[PDB]
């Protein structure tokens, strides 16, 4: 019992270590994943503008991960973990730390709500997304996000400060780095910075992600099952950020709004034990992000390891490189593309060229075959979105049935798939047996059977029995 | 006696 006796922190020695083993695992494999993502970044260097604006939002989130790890963990486990007084790093030390820490941590909130608003563009807003992102925009886009980290740190410069505890009037033991404003700053302070980096993101991050996952399980069996683990990965995302930072957020909040008369030896006990918890997955987050983020890409897999309407279209319009006829006799080319109605060869040949920028001769690649699709696919849900007749019933269906409406629309038009007013009441009524059998009766089963019967099995289903040839 | 540990 002496002037520093209160400064004591009571944490067993046996808390403490299996907490630093953890943290310095995290340390490691945070510190080589956030790494390894910069150099891979690097080396990729991709063509297309869309997917290298993601490639650099997911380097300046790897680089802010590092940096957390790097800045915020020395000091942390010296002087929070096993040394909790003296402060040894000056009153300039202090206000320093909790500028970086703070920094480092906005830079990363902005980084992943910036990267989601990105997806949701070029996923929901392909033409806006192309005229409102290219590689030069996006890159003063990261450079406004360290900035604004920056300047929404600095009020812990001037709200941080050395200071002496000491029951003494001031023994060397014991100065502390700790908040030393009036206590209404203080509850300002730390709200401001809980709602900036915690709940405005979290509601970016999981309103967009979960719109984004959704459009995603529409738009897509071994071909694609990359797009459903992202589908996942999204999905896990949000799911990270909750877990890994609430609980920081929490703490830092009940620091400043639990009052003197209401502290006792067993909540400041419990404090500096939740502390070691929050803080370790708070740094988690850091050591995942990397291995999250990336896992779902292509050699990034074998990297770190060297240290629904497309389905069903692809069976039902087929692939085919050459032009050719379809049911109806019209000239067609690559996953169901209508090229011309007129019974001239060189009409859709001249209509094919035109199509794609190029003296084709009427034979095309496979890439150049999924850019048409896409662009086709664009327009059926336009259609579809823009119809009195049509959206409601879309809007009320499953991710499921919603493509077997979508694959209507590919085949037939808005317009023509509007004209089937009493199966689309039964389908947005639930009416699935009804529907079917009606649907059955149409001028559109006759043409082409086997298709209409595989989407009429889809919708009285929801289930994927009609398409066992899917691969 | 509270934390002054943030």
């Amino acid at each position: 019992a002496g002037p520093n006796s209160d400064l004591d922190v009571n944490t067993d020695i046996y808390s403490k270590v299996l907490v630093t083993a953890i943290y310095l695992a995290l340390f490691v494999v945070g510190t080589v994943g956030n790494s390894v993502t910069l150099f891979t970044l690097a080396r990729k260097k991709s063509l297309q503008s869309l997917q290298s604006t993601v490639h650099y939002h997911l380097g300046s989130l790897a680089l802010s991960d590092l940096l957390i790890l790097l800045l915020a963990m020395p000091v942390e486990l010296y002087n929070f973990i096993w040394v909790h007084h003296p402060w040894a790093f000056g009153d300039a030390g202090c206000r320093g730390y909790y500028f970086l820490r703070d920094a480092c941590t906005y830079a990363t909130a902005l980084n992943v709500a910036s990267l989601s608003v990105a997806r949701y563009l070029a996923i929901c807003h392909p033409f806006k997304a192309k005229t409102l992102m290219s590689r030069s925009r996006t890159k003063k886009f990261i450079s406004a996000i360290w900035l604004a980290s920056a300047l929404l740190a600095i009020p812990m410069l001037f709200t941080m400060g050395l200071q002496n505890r000491s029951a003494d009037g001031t023994h060397p033991g014991g100065l502390v780095c700790t908040p030393i404003v009036d206590t209404a700053t203080v509850k300002v302070v730390i709200q401001v910075n809980t709602f900036m980096s915690f709940l405005f993101p979290m509601l970016v991050i999981s309103i967009l992600n979960t719109v984004i996952a959704n459009k995603l399980t529409v738009m897509v069996p071994g071909r694609v099952q990359a797009l459903r683990h992202g589908v996942l990965v999204l999905r896990a995302v949000v799911i990270a950020f909750v877990v890994c930072w609430l609980p920081y957020h929490v703490r830092r909040l009940m620091f400043c709004y639990i009052s003197d008369e209401q502290w006792t030896t067993f909540l400041f006990d419990f404090y500096h034990y939740f502390y070691m918890l929050t803080n370790a997955l708070f740094y988690a987050s850091s050591a995942i992000n990397p291995i999250l983020y990336n896992l779902v890409s292509a050699n990034f897999r074998q990297v770190f390891l060297s240290t629904n309407i497309f389905e069903m279209l692809r069976i039902d319009e087929g692939l085919r490189l050459k032009i050719y006829k379809d049911t109806e006799g019209y000239y067609t080319i690559g996953i169901g593309h209508l090229l011309t109605k007129s019974p001239s060869l060189n009409a859709a040949k001249s209509e094919l060229d035109k199509a794609i920028g190029r003296n084709t001769n009427g034979v095309i690649t496979k890439d150049e075959a999924e850019k048409l699709f896409n662009q086709d696919v664009d327009a059926a849900v336009r259609g579809i979105l823009r119809n009195a007749k049509l959206k409601p019933v879309y809007d009320s269906l499953d991710a499921v049935r919603r493509a077997a409406l979508i694959n209507m629309v590919f085949q037939m038009g808005e317009t023509g798939v509007a004209g089937f007013t009493n199966s689309l009441r039964m389908l947005n009524n639930k009416r699935w047996d009804e529907a079917a059998v009606n649907l059955a009766k149409s001028r559109w089963y006759n043409q082409t059977p086997n298709r209409a019967k595989r989407v009429i099995t889809t919708f009285r289903t929801g289930t994927w029995d009609a398409y066992g040839s899917g691969s | 006696r509270r934390p002054y540990i943030l």
